[PDB]
């Protein structure tokens, strides 16, 4: 029954954080290039590396 | 992934990418998709291929590597209690490698009552196969029930 | 025999006219088959 | 429903993995797990208001006695025969419709209601096939029917789901030859070869009762009995081996195939009873050049049958972005889907 | 890699454009046809 | 003699015979297991093992990398000579028990 | 970590073709005796 | 070297989206809930 | 349908016995296991399908053609 | 190590053959011949028509897997292949039918044949020699003679059981007089190709070529060919007494024997054993007996399908793996 809501909850989850770009100031900004964060977590390291 | 032809009828990966897809096999199915125009390919087997992405995006921690066999396999090679012997090696050095290689023999771990290779580098060899294989690594773990 | 096809129940050998009558001619049972071809066919037995 | 098949439990190969069987040669060729398969097509034939009947003539035949490959597979009678090879793109029921037949019937005609559109159906199918038997009757309204069937045998191919009866549930990996995986003393190769793994994570143990009870049943001659709650008494089973040189326990050595020498731990086998089942792979396996497209849409259609096609949810759609990749969509969402040239105006813009 | 059925190999192709680097393999790539696997099936010329 | 049996793997070897890996196509495990048990014990010899690419594929790789002194063709083509004379060897006292039963 | 990706996937292809055909040619298995409890866990068992 | 390279290597590379990665990163899989 | 010609593994011809098996059984009443037996299988696999195999195709010839 | 192999209650041990110069500081034991002539020997315990079991003592296990293998397939053999139906009505598959025929044994000497050419389709395939086609057909009939209502499924009828033995053989040129002393027949005649009730009958000739092992079992010439490694059961202490009495039925029935009660038992023989290892599982036998087998002495035994003498077998498949190694040898090695 849950993993019919969990599909819903990412795909959703997605849509108002969708699009959000790095920049080449490491200021990772909106599609309206708006500015949600200035540095990256405070850090401006990718987590996957 | 590049592709390779075979005959019969499926789609055969290698077991270590079943993670990520979390591929149960049994009887689940896939989708082949080729790309079309020039540079998407160098857009896929380049970005979105396999190597560079070996890693997981949230954690930064493998997604694949060995599972099932290939631990247990693995671990009763490792296991402290095996020895081998320069043919059973010889051959095992080579089937890890199906031809194609050089390998140079490390001094065998006990001499005298006969001669043997400890499981440890009859799996080191794995590491480090050649001499000009330029791997050369350090460590130290904890493998689970320590 | 050579000629077309079978009755059901009947099992009786029925050659029909182009646009005779679904019937057998003998019982009035109604669905027929059609008899083995008598024309060559290969396998590989493997 | 089933093959009762004799059975080690042992890693081999390497093709193996999560619930992944491994077949045997020179045994799935000896009989094995063989399959058939049966369709039926039926064609009706119908009259229409113009009076005129839907015909099965046929056998065009140019060129000195012989008809031309495409059509073949018939027989004088222009309907299909019995027993003979059909492949791919033939013709198994010769069809013409009349060409007028939604015309307004006239008390007027002299010559011709013969014009006939031929669309006979084509046989289409990644194999051949037989035609064992067609079936000529009348419904019950009056009206003509044809009905053949097809059949073919299918050789189990790597790639089919067989199961355990016990839950376990997989598909066969290489088709091993026959000297290779083990044999030991009898001389008997264990048939299909089956991954231990399965049996812990799973925790079913039951099955692995199942094989010495098997084992045992064999020996004395005798189907031996098991059930819920009941059953044969697993402590005599032993007995019943021992005597007879079998271990106590379903375990015995075996020789591996490829070395020759005694394979280091022993192994466990018996007989097993493996049903095999739906989901035949080459029904189930798909490709797609281009192929049609919906009217509505114009881009492809839907599932196996109609013809290729997969789908990219938004679900899945999304990875992509993850990776980064703009020109991966642009080909796959625009380039290969629907590639289309729309003439629009800078000025007021439509 | 992902091994490959050559049957839906055959069904299933990618576009190339032979210029001066394919041909000796591409010029020979058609004489094969396509039913047999290594080969080719459409073609396009550049008169579009 | 036809030109394909065995193929010199120009990529795996060396030089002045040490190692060296032969392709050995249309054969399997019937004479790998064997032959390497008659390289294996010839005094040079020092690392011979074989293995198969792929079993839908059939090839036989075969490894050989002695030390220095004699060469790595030259392994293969006694040791080879040699699994010869056990065969004729098996024959000879086989078939005279037989014969005498 | 080190060296980059296409000598890892090198090692673990490695590690695939190694493990597959040696543990065959070892062998493993599991029976009934393996998960048969052996006096003891029956008696710490029925008191337990 | 080893430390400030893994570093430097270590970083944004400008142009990734971490909006997506983002998502499928939190997307899988007394009394309190 | 019919026993198999030989089984699964061993490729000892089975094809022969099912015959003199039954008879052997109906005639001469005698018990499974001793009765196989003296019919020469001693390989268990072999065995199987003497033992294992209900034969159909008689059920299958009650709806022949002629009735 | 001493060519004995450990047996233990979980594992085996000491597996590799571990013979060769090289493993050891000293390294003897190395190769050469005379070494192994006068050493190797052959042993010979039963041989029948269609089976022959027989020792094979003091060489390694590689070259015996060699001979089991390759004797289980590259010996080749001739078995019907294809198949032509006239007709057939048979309640059993006009496919299936077809793969019986298939598998069916003949007996029938090869080199006999020569090998059928892949190419060169049709009339230029199977030719003379090339091919021994075998003809069948059988028709039933409601027997006139009908002792009683619903017997047993013969006397009602004519033939209703097709056997093997139905199956004829058409000579052509040349095909008469060389097997005129040998005449083709369906190895054990008595088997169920079909059954079938009257109004029904099956008319076809099948052709029937040289093949080899690996690619059907129907070309095995060899049923079961196998070799069961050689126990060695050996004892420690008198182990006399009693319990001794069950130590005997420990084993099946032959194994070793009481000779006296003061006399304990003494081991009567091996190789009547199925190392089924149960004197471990007792405990208290457990530190005065240890089991072996010896990787030199190889029980061997071959079953044959009729096709031939398994001392024919087991001979030919030798000079094959021989002439394989001969012919590498001459094929020089490309670049
Ligand atoms: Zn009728
Ligand atoms: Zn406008
Ligand atoms: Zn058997």
């Amino acid at each position: 029954v849950k993993t019919a809501e969990t599909g819903y909850m990412s795909r959703r989850l997605m849509k108002s954080l969708e699009d959000l770009s790095c920049q080449y100031d490491n200021t990772v900004r909106t599609s309206a290039n708006g500015i949600v964060q200035f540095t990256y977590g405070g850090d401006g390291l990718d987590p996957l590396e | 992934h590049y592709a390779k032809i075979r005959p019969w009828r499926t789609f055969r990966l290698n077991e270590c990418v079943c993670t990520p897809y979390n591929a149960d096999f049994d009887g689940d199915e896939m989708n082949l998709h080729v790309p079309q125009t020039e540079e998407a390919r160098a857009e896929a087997i380049n970005l979105m291929g396999v190597k560079n992405n070996l890693l997981t995006p949230k954690s930064g921690e493998p997604i694949i590597a060995a599972t099932q066999d290939f631990i247990t396999g693995s671990y009763l090679i490792s296991h402290k209690d095996s020895f081998y012997d320069r043919a059973t090696l010889t051959q095992l050095l080579s089937m890890m490698s199906d031809g194609i290689e050089h390998f140079d023999i490390p001094p065998p771990a006990i001499m005298k009552p006969y001669y043997l290779w400890t499981g440890k580098q009859v799996f080191s060899l794995l590491i480090k196969p050649n001499h000009n294989s330029p791997v050369v690594i350090n460590l130290d773990a904890k493998n689970k029930v320590f | 025999a050579t000629l077309k096809y079978i009755c059901a129940e009947c099992s009786s050998k029925l050659s029909l006219s182009r646009t005779d009558a679904v019937r057998c001619k003998d019982c009035g049972h109604r669905i027929l088959l059609k008899a083995r071809t008598k024309r060559l066919v290969q396998f590989e037995a493997r | 429903a089933g093959q009762n098949a004799t059975v080690a439990v042992m890693s081999y190969s390497g093709y193996d993995i999560e619930d992944a069987l491994v077949l045997n040669k020179s045994s799935i060729d000896r009989g094995f797990g063989r399959c058939e398969t049966r369709r039926k097509t039926t064609t009706v034939l119908k009259r229409y208001a113009n009076h005129t009947q839907d015909i099965i003539g046929g056998m065009r035949v140019d060129e000195n006695g012989d008809p031309i490959w495409q059509h073949q597979s018939l027989g004088p009678d222009g309907l299909g025969e019995v027993g003979m090879k059909v492949q791919s793109g033939q013709i198994y029921i010769n069809k013409s419709v009349p060409t007028n037949s939604a015309d307004a019937p006239n008390p007027n005609n002299v010559n011709v209601q013969t014009q006939y559109r031929e669309a006979p159906v084509i046989y289409r199918g990644p194999e051949p096939s037989h035609i064992d038997q067609v079936m000529m009757s009348v419904s019950d309204n009056d009206q003509a029917l044809i009905k053949v069937l097809l059949r073919q045998n299918r050789r189990p191919e790597l790639g089919d789901k067989f199961s355990s009866r016990h839950g376990q549930k997989g598909v066969c990996g290489i088709i091993v030859k026959q000297e290779d995986m083990p044999f030991n003393d009898q001389g008997i190769v264990p048939d299909i070869i089956m991954n231990p793994h399965g049996f812990p994570s799973r925790m079913t143990v039951g099955k692995m009762i199942e094989l010495i009870s098997g084992k045992a049943g064999v020996l004395n001659g005798t189907l031996e009995y098991g059930t819920c709650f009941g059953g044969s008494k697993l402590e005599d089973m032993s007995k019943i081996l021992v005597d007879q040189g079998f271990n106590y326990s379903g375990k015995d050595m075996l020789y591996s195939g490829i070395t020759g020498e005694c394979l280091q731990a022993y192994i466990f086998f018996g007989p097993i009873y493996y049903q095999k089942l739906k989901h035949m792979v080459l029904d189930k396996m798909h490709a797609r050049a281009r192929g049609p497209r919906a009217v509505l849409t114009r881009q492809p259609t839907e599932g196996r049958s109609r013809d290729g096609g997969l789908r990219l949810g938004e679900m899945e759609r999304d990875c992509v972005i993850a990776y980064g990749a703009s020109q991966l969509l642009l080909e796959r969402l625009m380039i290969s889907s629907d590639a289309f040239e729309v003439d629009v105006c800078d000025k007021c813009g439509l | 890699e992902v091994a490959v059925p050559d049957r839906v190999a055959k069904v299933l192709t990618y576009p190339e454009k032979v210029t001066r680097y394919n041909r000796h393999k591409l010029q020979e790539l058609i004489v094969n046809g396509p039913n047999v696997h290594p080969g080719a099936n459409y073609l396009l010329k550049r008169n579009e | 003699p036809d030109r394909e049996k065995i193929k010199l793997l120009t990529q795996a070897t060396s030089e002045d015979g040490t190692s060296a890996s032969f392709q050995i196509v249309e054969e399997d495990h019937t004479l790998g297991n064997a032959l390497r048990y008659v390289i294996m014990k010839n005094p040079d010899v020092e690392f011979c093992g074989y293995s198969i690419p792929h079993p839908s594929e059939n090839l036989l790789n075969i490894r050989i990398q002695t030390y220095g002194e004699t060469t790595a063709v030259d392994a293969l083509q006694k040791g080879l000579k040699d699994l010869m004379d056990l065969c004729d060897v098996v024959e000879s006292k086989f078939t005279e028990k037989i014969k005498s039963m | 970590r080190d060296y980059g990706p296409q000598e890892a996937a090198n090692a673990m292809n490695r590690m695939a073709k190694l493990c597959a055909r040696f543990l065959g040619n070892r062998g493993f298995s599991i029976g009934i005796n393996d998960v048969t409890p052996a006096d003891d866990l029956k008696q710490k068992k029925e008191e337990l | 070297e080893i430390a400030l390279f893994k570093y430097r290597k270590a970083r944004l590379e400008p142009g990734t989206a971490i909006g997506a990665i983002g998502a499928q990163s939190i997307g899988e899989p007394m009394n309190v809930t | 349908m019919i026993v198999p010609v030989r089984c699964f593994s061993c490729g000892k011809v089975v094809g022969d016995k099912w015959e003199s098996y039954l008879n052997l059984l109906q005639e001469d009443e005698l018990d499974e296991g001793t009765a196989l037996s003296r019919l020469g299988l001693k390989r268990y696999c072999c065995r199987r399908m003497i033992l294992t195999h209900v034969d159909l195709i008689e059920k299958f010839l009650r709806y022949n053609p002629l009735e | 190590m001493s060519n004995i192999v450990g047996i233990e209650y979980n594992r085996v041990t000491n597996t590799t053959s571990t013979d060769f110069p090289g493993f050891s500081k000293d390294a003897e034991n190395e190769w050469n011949v005379e070494k192994f002539k006068k050493d190797f020997e052959v042993n010979i315990s039963s041989l029948d028509a269609r089976e022959a079991n027989f020792d094979l003592i003091n060489i390694d296990t590689s070259i015996a897997n060699a001979f089991r293998r390759i004797m289980i397939s590259e010996v080749p053999s001739v078995a019907a292949e294809y198949v032509y139906f006239f007709n057939n009505t048979s309640v059993i598959q006009d496919e299936v039918l077809a793969h019986r025929i298939g598998l069916v044994p003949l007996k029938v000497d090869p080199d006999m044949l020569t090998w059928v050419d892949s190419n060169l389709p049709d009339d230029e395939k199977f030719t003379d020699e090339n091919t021994i086609v075998l003809s069948l057909n059988v028709k039933c009939t409601r027997n006139p003679d009908a002792p009683k209502g619903s017997t047993d499924p013969k006397e009602l009828y004519n033939n209703a059981h097709v056997y093997a033995r139905d199956l004829k053989f058409e000579p052509q040129g040349r095909q008469s007089t060389t097997f005129a002393d040998c005449p083709v027949v369906p190895a054990d005649p008595d088997i169920l190709l079909a059954k079938l009730r009257p109004g029904q009958e099956i008319s076809l000739k099948a052709h029937c070529i040289l093949g080899i092992g690996g690619d059907h079992a129907k070309f095995s010439p060899v049923s079961t060919a196998s070799y069961r490694l050689l126990p060695q059961i050996n004892i420690l202490q008198p182990i006399k007494g009693e319990s001794a009495r069950r130590f005997q039925k420990c084993f099946p029935p032959g194994v070793i024997g009481i000779d006296e009660g003061s006399d304990e038992a003494y081991v009567k023989d091996a190789r009547k054993d199925t190392v089924s290892r149960e004197v471990l599982r007792y405990e208290e036998f457990a530190d005065k007996v240890k089991l072996g087998r010896v990787r030199n002495h190889f029980i061997f035994n071959v079953e044959s399908a009729g096709a031939m003498t398994p001392e024919e077998i087991f001979f030919k498949s030798v000079r094959i793996l021989k002439n394989k190694a001969e012919y590498l040898k001459n094929c020089p090695i490309t670049q």
